[PDB]
């Protein structure tokens, strides 16, 4: 909103990565107070960098901050597995303490595994009740980053779906994800083609069904 | 050491007022340049600042939520209270309280307190089959309250290749989740698959047979 | 016997420029070595004395004046200057003997959404005389109609707030100022260096 960050960044152990934070407006003024937070799952945010480049006591020297104009950057050198977390930048506007949208950082610990994709139409039993749920399953993939887009008669959907991810598999490190599209029975009966498009790197896989044919 | 801890109700209904308290120690909220902030994080979403109170009782609020927010301090009790009126389902989030200085913005955050906003009373789940038009089968466990449900397959004999997704609180105030299992297309005609959904809060058990 | 310089420079609360504070410093050893060792100060200007020979000078009396102004107004804390501060808040004499020390205090005196605690006198009938203090809150009668203690057209309040924002550039950030006045009378000295 007031600050923009890439949704995700990835690297391999030992490498350096950079996360940007661009101020979208003049409201940040001089943009001197820029803080960076590391957030591990289920944990509280942790201050890594403050005032663009200062490091609190106890924070590794692998984390560094800098700024060029309206863009602040967090650089992490000698990337380690424990560095995989959400990173948020923060600053001030003339009225508020603002945050960027967050950047999920991935430290690759194994090879890329492409998801096996499945589409599930709503059951007839659910339709009687006035609601249709269309589910898309992304099975056993790596890394976590995947873009899932719903298309109904080729029209891109927005605001009517929710994603859910399992914990990393203890043996092979894969993730699984479900995306559920929720429509009313009337809206579901207005269209024919239901498709779920899954993008991972250079590949997009669309699995689809035609309503009425199942 | 500077420590901050949130406390308050875990469940509130829409239109009600949410009252959260922050109990701090290791510092004084009297010394100049010191403040205490209240922030929140909706599940899977970004951090968002709500309110802030300074050593001198000067109060700052998020302009878009100012009409519903009220911050206060009690120097004697070491507490900072945030009140949020006319609560709405979109207010379900982990609420954090943190130490403020201009230089750091926020440091020494509390562990957080997940606050759920729902009007729902206890409700057992509806179980729908997940079948296509190596195969994948499953069950959609929809509209239950409160958490949790447990899911098993073939009374616990089928554990290999089972993915039971965590629950998500829908806009209705009810939870939902899917459980899937990857099966072979060769054995899907002789072997059958049943998901066993248990929802102890409402003493409801559902066994759904899924046809390949 | 060390002079209480820490009680002035390291004070928790600083005064608004219009109601500037004064501490008389007497009968003590002024170690300016503590102030020369501090990298916090972005202004150290002496008048009628040398900063290097300050640890050698002896004075009958010393006065430490302290307050907060904007960074671009620090130039006004010098002899012979003009502006809202030099004219209506804190005036230095032309024959000034002393030092002016200032340092950025954005980390303490700025607030989210602005800090409005600090005030400055915006209006006054006449300019202040060297070391004159005016803390009056009487309504300024800019026009001809009598105000009678009420605010209205051409009847303004004499004080105005600074509103320090953490988003401001270095020149618009708050600065904590200490002004040292050196009295060299034809009488024995009470303040000497090491
Ligand atoms: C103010 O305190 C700091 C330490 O917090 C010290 O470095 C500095 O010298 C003190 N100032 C004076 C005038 O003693």
């Amino acid at each position: 909103s007031a600050l923009t960050q890439p949704a995700s960044v990835s690297g391999s152990p030992g490498q350096s990565i950079t996360i940007s934070c661009t101020a979208t407006s003049s409201d940040v003024g001089d943009y001197n107070y820029v803080s960076w937070y590391q957030q591990h799952p289920g944990k509280a945010p942790k201050l890594m960098i403050f005032e663009v480049s200062d490091r609190p006591s106890g924070i590794s020297n692998r984390f560094s901050g800098s700024k060029s104009g309206n863009t602040a950057s967090l650089t992490i050198s000698g990337l380690q597995a424990e560095d995989e977390a959400d990173y948020y930048c923060s600053s001030y506007t003339t009225s508020s303490a603002v945050f960027g949208g967050g950047t999920k950082l991935t430290v690759l610990g194994r090879t890329v595994a492409a998801p096996s994709v499945f589409i599930f139409p709503p059951s007839d039993e659910q339709l009687k009740s006035g609601t249709a749920s269309v589910v898309c399953l992304l099975n056993n993939f790596y890394p976590r980053e995947a873009k899932v887009q719903w298309k109904v008669d080729n029209a891109l959907q927005s605001g009517n779906s929710q994603e859910s991810v399992t914990e990393q598999d203890s043996k092979d490190s894969t993730y699984s994800l479900s995306s559920t599209l929720t429509l009313s029975k009337a809206d579901y009966e207005k269209h024919k083609v239901y498709a779920c498009e899954v993008t991972q790197g250079t590949t997009s896989v669309t699995k689809s069904f035609n309503r009425g044919e199942c | 050491q500077i420590t901050l801890k949130e406390s308050g109700p875990t469940l509130v209904k829409p239109t009600q007022t949410l009252t959260l308290t922050c109990t701090f120690s290791g510092f004084s909220l009297s010394i100049s340049g010191v403040g205490v902030g209240w922030l929140r994080q909706p599940p899977g979403k970004a951090l968002e600042w709500l309110a802030l109170i300074y050593w001198d009782d000067d109060k700052r609020y998020s302009p878009s939520l100012k009409s519903r927010l009220t911050i206060s301090k009690d120097t004697s009790k070491n507490q900072v209270v945030l009140k949020m009126t006319n609560i709405d389902p979109v207010d379900t989030a982990t609420y954090y309280c943190a130490h403020h200085s201009i230089s750091t913005i926020f440091d020494h955050w509390g562990q957080g307190t997940l606050v759920t906003v729902s009007s729902a009373s206890t409700k057992g789940p509806s179980v729908f089959p997940l079948a296509p038009c190596t195969a994948a089968l499953g069950c959609l466990v929809k509209d239950y309250f409160p958490e949790p449900v447990t899911v098993s397959w073939n009374s616990g004999a089928l554990t290999s290749g089972v993915h039971t997704f965590p629950a998500v609180l829908q806009s209705s105030g009810l939870y939902s989740l899917s459980s899937v299992v990857t099966v072979p297309s060769s054995s899907l005609g002789t072997k059958t698959y049943t998901c066993n959904v248990d929802h102890k809060p409402s003493n409801t058990k559902v066994d759904k047979r899924v046809h390949h | 016997n060390l002079c209480p310089f820490g009680e002035v420079f390291n004070a928790t609360r600083f005064a608004s420029v219009y109601a500037w504070n004064r501490k008389r410093i007497s009968n003590c050893v002024a170690d300016y070595s503590v102030l020369y060792n501090s990298a916090s100060f972005s202004t150290f200007k002496c008048y009628g004395v040398s900063p290097t020979k300050l640890n050698d000078l002896c004075f009958t009396n010393v006065y430490a004046d302290s307050f907060v102004i904007r960074g671009d107004e620090v130039r006004q804390i010098a002899p012979g200057q003009t502006g809202k501060i030099a004219d209506y808040n804190y005036k230095l004499p032309d024959d000034f003997t002393g030092c002016v020390i200032a340092w950025n205090s954005n980390n303490l005196d700025s607030k989210v959404g602005g800090n409005y605690n600090y005030l400055y006198r915006l209006f006054r009938k006449s300019n202040l005389k060297p070391f004159e203090r005016d803390i009056s809150t009487e309504i300024y009668q800019a026009g001809s109609t009598p105000c009678n203690g009420v605010e209205g057209f051409n009847c303004y309040f004499p004080l105005q707030s600074y509103g320090f924002q953490p988003t401001n550039g270095v020149g618009y950030q708050p600065y904590r100022v200490v002004v040292l006045s050196f009295e060299l009378l034809h009488a024995p000295a009470t303040v000497c260096g090491p």
